[PDB]
């Protein structure tokens, strides 16, 4: 019979009636499960041994995708679907969350012989990538409400990811002054939604699937790792004091995350070679956080 | 009071531990590199103190016995026996226990089964957790011994040119048991001089090795003169032994792993058309995750007159991206693996042994799966009544003539390739209409996968 | 917004007539909840065929007999007699599958519903598709 | 633990739907645990080769669970 | 610029106005960090995305040193600073904790080019060493309140650790009867202090550093590992019964921890070779626990 | 219809993929041990069941290509060219791509730069994540090929007495590409007979090897006659390749590691003043965590009259 | 639930065989599933035991259908001891893995049928599987 190989698969995200086949996929992980109500009615009459278990709900699925950067920049739609406002090829973090509910979309995981798993009512809840000395890759995390098995599906023949972008060394700046001795710049963006369970007595003897959710908060964060370097005795630029507001940018040849004003906290580790670690979050009144997506030639 | 020499060893392969006859046991002609044995595991318990005057003493316990290891090399020696008049290899039960997990049946169609034309081995029936079970009997000089409940782990075949065709067997057994009494008379069961003469009449020389490789995605046959190679049939059989602290244990049962049919083929780079360089450049230019190649390694060569040969056929093979082997003469390596169409389908590949292969016999073995079943070689398509043209709104039910006249699959399919002025059905009743003023073609191909072409250019006109 | 399931695989039983009936229902999502009214099958005909392969020139194993059961309730039945089941059983692939030797692949099938009239547009519609399997029986 | 295998498109026998009551037996040559009626929950993992995982417990009104111990020759 | 290598460092502890440069240091680990107050003021008016984070306190540092035994016995000052009373070269565990607050001292971690990290208001909170078949080493654990970066420092040119003491096999006695089949004798001493956070409204808009602490308890403990050995059938000396009071001493050629009366609990493990494990603590009315420091020739 | 022999290989080092002239490409005189190629990765997916009648079948997928490997050995052959009258080594761009990540400028003062007296290579400007980028062109008999965007990983120099001064180059490239058409005429770009005579006039013999070692902490120069040695210039360059499940991938970019300049020098023990025994005894008596030595290994020997040397 | 038509019959050597089918119609709309039995009118069952599924296979035996207590739905399928002997004669010599007493004797299936109850021949297969002979010792 037909076995199902992960390497022989195709992941298509269905949004607005168009299929976004996300090629250049390094690895994805997903699971499906059901919720049970198992009670044991041991009584003084009969100290029974057999439980009363009924399947009544579908546990929400947690799908994680690892997607390489591509020249056609389809992967920026994950920021677009997660709530960021768009102007050109740059994504803004809005001052306030636009809507109460996230942007919902369906997703297919295609396989050979018309086999498919249909995740519905999905939303992008996490996107983080590490700019480092290895090829950058953004791990997106979406949560589903209802999963199903379907025969025919949506396959993104045209909308697809192009060639992976060549590696380019990261560099973090303050205005235009470079920050020396970078190790690993990790950026994190989240849409911490929450499922609104509305399982009621009208759903008795039926399988319940989560359908609606609301956004608790959005945020942009970055953890920067440096080597503890000082150029002067009693230096003022490079030290361990906190910085309430400072313009920061984690720049690459193909992406640049901008914090117009940042709150930096420093942490020193007395390891083999001393390392300082930053904790960059935008300030209260900071302008929207920028995320530029340069395909080629900026 | 005697010393035992390795040169006087004689090996018999059996499927039964009693009632040994000529259909259950035969001698296997082995070589110098024969080896067998069984290793044992142990353990040392040592006290590790820290104070002054510490205890410094150990203790050993025998805890388990490992699975018995055996290996030997044999020559590929196809021949026909006088009793049944069917081509058979002397170590045929080894091939069967390698191929399938059912009882041996040479009359069947799966595993090791022979014919009046050739001896064949296919792996279409190896979906078993315990393949056909053998018992290797070892006779060194006077003393007897045997390995209980063996299984054929693998069979190494090394294509070493300027050397004879040889296969190396390896496997494992539950336990090696020394026998004090003779199980069966080795004089009777052992091969006699007549069959020895018949066998030595047929030898397979690795030098005369032609290779037939074709890209199924492009229909491109390559001409690659081999320099040296090897292919393996591996079962990845692992023997399970129980863990008991109080008593030593021997393996109790086994479980076959994943059946792998890999290979490696070295050859020099050729600038000629469809040479090694073209294959290497195509493979490194396509850069495809999956490949569909047809590989037919023919040991012993192909000839019009009868010659011995051993043939490995991989219908849907997977070829790795080649690399250039910089030597005094530049070369390359074509490492391949025979994959099945479906995981639980078997049919990764098959083998055909015989001392009588005409070129047609090996061709129809490659394209039909059996050396006896003939296969179509050429086709010229025929119209209905030797008609050369057609006019608008006229039918043309075309027929076919095939060669040879004894091919098992005489049917063809129908298709239109060049031009759009007619349509054809399953039977071949070509139909046209008005406003058809162009030259249209018709094609036919056989259903046995031979690769035969039937073409005709019909000059359809607008009519008088 | 959801997906359809046009691909359906049928399993027939040897020596037994096979009967499948399809109901076409009009649907809508509005302020009032989902209102469903059966589609009136007038001038609606069906036609299905089975071949052993998708590729052009495939041998026609058999064809399905089409009928309309109830126009008012929008029910149409697509089935084949027992003799057609035997015909398909004869033409099926001989390759068995372990863990269930009964099922064998018979071929591919399609169903088109059409409405042909002088005032009606020449519109066809492939309602389903898939493969046909056979559960071999020993009785009869 | 199984491998996710399907024989048909839209198969009914092998799928991910829960099974309220179904007779199950995990059989060997020397032991056979029998559930006269079982409550099966399925879980699919999108690993290298897709794997489904069952969770078999006896139902409320199921007959007593059997555990046979065959020494030799059943 | 100037990188900071751990191997190129010098740790000097400043007590009473004298610098105790602790050479023969195998390895040390330290970290510095700040405490933040990050709240997100999402309102029905503006469901904001930007937090209100202010750095207001220095998280106390946890410095751990691993120091080899030395011939000049400077390392016994860690017992001296942790609260033990001194007579000659032997350290007593007092019946009662002497003072409410621990003994505070400053510590420097020197590096090249006048670089330094200044830990202040430190106290020794843990000291434990394992007498085993490897070279003994005592891991001390100190907690700081305030860390700082300074240009000039204190460097212990004279007060330094000498040569490491040669290895000598441990041996545990009861009075003078040896206990057979020793595996690993691990000793532990602690001064479980607690920081008294006094952050008040007068420290608003300022960085707070912990300054004062009080001793919750002091204790001396030891875990002894043996092999389960019996010399007689129904032996009385060696068994698994608890021992309410028994004189114990874990003796070496250079150190001897004495429990005048000990409470021993035994634990048997049915491993490859049976092992019994002791849990030695001094009794209620036991005399002060001794810790002798013999440099050479006792 | 022809077989290709390794003896007819010719290697050209280029910094440009087009517009090949005598200042961008020169032939590199290689030896028998030349080797190049590119390996591929794969994977087998096998079903591992436990029941009777289990499925026994595998499947292979090509998933990625490794970085191309190349290596060859060349003789250290300093000489002066007639055009510029400045001492230059024929494989000078190899030295430059080893030394610095900037554009080649022999008139400068960093990396590979020459003079009217000697050719010099210093590593004062190697702080780059991607050193100077080369393209090795391989000509075997008639067919052409080249490795795209190579980087000099290391340069092995073995001081093997009773042998000639030689350096072994190693590196990696993004992809090995076979070329059907001639990129440039190898007759013109290849070295002519006049410069060949000039080069063969100058050879470096490893036997005539004097070593100058001095302890900077004590001001003690030692007289150590060498027996055999080696020193390496290593970049620890690692090539990054992307992981894509649907399509095979080739390396896209690289990143230089830690620049290491190590060595190993064997010599006999001498009881004479400032000999090997004195150095060994001083080193094992001091037992210092750090040493400050000045080492000047002089291949080819030192002489009053003009002699070749590295 | 789903389908469970596949059940294997183990018939005993030298002993007559008789199976008692309590036909039933369970419906799970209400939580305590309805125990309504089907009413056996115009119903006939037919079943043959045939070695292997290939066409032209010889008929090893034929089941003898009994319809009793039509009101409550039960029914009986049986075959005489002579039929048992005929089955055991043609059974294969290879024994089952889990039980060294059973031997594969063939395949079977029983087909319910309505004969013009509403002018319809609504015949469908009830069950199926393999028939196993269990070797006896008494005779």
């Amino acid at each position: 019979m037909f076995y199902s190989l992960m390497r022989e698969s195709k992941i298509v995200i269905e949004y607005d009636g168009r299929g976004y086949h996300f090629d250049a996929l390094s690895n994805y992980d997903a699971s499906t499960s059901f919720q049970e109500f198992k009670t044991l009615r041991r009584t003084i009459h009969n100290r029974t041994n057999y439980a009363d278990s009924i399947i009544n709900a579908q546990d929400p699925s947690s799908i994680s995708l690892a997607i390489n950067f591509s020249t056609t920049l389809i992967e920026s739609n994950f920021f677009d679907w997660m709530g960021f406002t768009r102007e050109g090829n740059s994504l803004f973090l809005p001052r306030n969350t636009p809507n109460i509910e996230p942007i919902m979309f369906n997703m297919y995981i295609i396989n050979h012989n018309n086999s498919c798993i249909y995740f519905e009512n999905c939303y992008v809840s996490t996107v983080d990538f590490s700019l480092d000395k290895s090829i950058p890759i953004l791990n997106v995390g979406i949560e589903s409400g209802k999963f199903s098995e379907v025969s025919t599906f949506r396959d993104g023949y045209t909308i697809t990811q192009g060639e992976v972008l060549p590696y380019s060394a990261p560099a973090v700046y303050t205005n235009s002054s470079p920050l020396p001795a970078l190790i690993s710049a990790s950026m994190s963006f989240q849409q911490q939604c929450s499922w609104r369970e509305d399982r009621n007595i009208f759903d008795i003897n039926k399988i319940y699937t989560n359908k609606r959710a609301y956004v608790n908060e959005m945020n942009a964060s970055a953890t920067l790792a440096f080597y503890y370097v000082k150029r002067l005795v009693g230096d003022k630029f490079l030290n361990l004091d906190p910085e309430t507001r400072t313009p920061l940018i984690i720049k690459n040849k193909y992406v640049s995350i901008t914090f117009p004003l940042a709150r930096i906290s420093k942490r020193l580790n007395f390891s083999d070679l001393y390392q300082v670690e930053y904790d960059v979050i935008p300030t209260a009144d900071s302008d929207p956080v920028e995320i530029n997506f340069f395909g080629e030639r900026k | 009071m005697s010393l035992q020499l390795l040169r006087n060893t004689r090996i018999f392969v059996s499927t039964v531990k009693t009632g040994h006859n000529k259909t259950n046991t035969q001698e296997i002609l082995v070589q110098d590199d024969i080896s067998w044995g069984q290793d044992s595991n142990s353990t040392d318990i040592t006290v590790n103190e820290a104070g002054p005057r510490p205890t410094r003493g150990s203790k050993r316990f025998n805890d388990s016995l490992n699975a018995a290891e055996w290996s030997f090399s044999t020559y590929i020696l196809p021949y026909k026996d006088k009793n049944t008049s069917k081509q058979i290899v002397p170590d045929y039960m080894l091939w069967h226990a390698l191929s399938s997990g059912r009882a041996i049946n040479l009359e069947g169609t799966t595993g090791a089964h022979n014919n009046a034309t050739n001896f064949m081995v296919n792996f279409k029936d190896n979906s078993y957790h315990e393949l056909a079970m053998l018992h290797i009997y070892i006779l060194t000089d006077k003393t007897w011994s045997y390995i209980d409940s063996c299984q054929i782990n693998q069979a190494e075949v090394n294509v070493d040119i300027e050397d004879i065709g040889r296969v190396t067997w390896s496997g494992n057994g539950n336990q090696l048991i020394p026998l004090d009494e003779q199980p069966f008379d080795p004089d009777q069961i052992g091969i006699d001089d007549e069959t020895y003469m018949t066998i030595q009449g047929s030898y397979i020389k690795n030098k005369l090795t032609i290779l037939k490789i074709k890209d199924m995605d492009t229909n491109k046959s390559y001409d690659i003169p081999i320099t040296g190679g090897t292919f393996t049939i591996n079962n990845n059989i692992t023997y399970l032994t129980p863990n008991v602290m109080s008593r030593v244990t021997i393996p109790i049962g086994s479980f076959t792993g994943a059946f792998e049919l890999t290979g490696s083929l070295t050859a020099y780079l050729n600038d000629k058309s469809l040479g090694s360089m073209e294959l290497y450049k195509d493979l490194i230019k396509t850069l495809k995750v999956v490949n569909r190649f047809e590989i037919a390694l023919v040991l012993g060569g192909e000839y019009d007159d009868e010659r011995p040969a051993a043939i490995l056929v991989a219908k849907q093979a997977h070829v790795n991206i080649p690399t250039i082997e910089t030597d005094d003469v530049l070369g390359t390596s074509v490492e391949f693996k025979a994959i099945p169409s479906d995981l639980d389908a078997g049919d990764e590949g098959y083998l055909g042994f015989s001392s009588k292969y005409t070129r047609t016999t090996i061709n129809n073995l490659i394209v039909n799966g059996d050396g006896a079943t003939d296969a179509v070689t050429a086709i010229t398509v025929k119209s209905a009544g030797n008609v050369t043209t057609l006019n608008r709104s006229a039918t043309l039910q075309m027929s076919v003539e095939v060669t040879p006249s004894s091919a098992r699959n005489k049917e063809v399919t129908w298709a239109i390739t060049a031009g759009d002025a007619a349509t054809i059905n399953a039977t071949g009743l070509l139909r046209a209409d008005a406003s058809k003023t162009g030259a249209v073609t018709v094609e036919a191909t056989a259903k046995d996968g031979s690769g035969v072409k039937g073409t005709k250019v019909i000059t359809v006109t607008a009519g008088g | 917004m959801s997906t359809e399931n046009r691909v359906i695989d049928l399993v027939v039983d040897e020596n037994v007539p096979y009967g499948l009936l399809m109901q076409f229902m009009d649907v809508d999502d509005s302020v009032y909840p989902s209102t469903s009214k059966p589609v009136d099958l007038t001038d609606f005909s069906l036609r299905g065929s089975i071949k052993s392969s998708l590729e052009d020139g495939a041998e026609t194993v058999a064809s399905f007999t089409t009928a309309i059961v109830d126009a008012a309730q929008g029910v149409a039945s697509i089935s084949l007699p027992v003799s057609a089941v035997t015909t398909i059983a004869s033409k099926a692939s001989k390759e068995r599958d372990r863990y269930n030797p009964r099922q064998r692949l018979a071929g591919y099938y399609d169903v088109i519903i059409t409405r042909t009239a002088v005032g009606s547009a020449a519109s066809s519609f492939r309602i389903m598709e898939g493969k046909v399997y056979i559960s071999d029986g020993v009785t009869q």
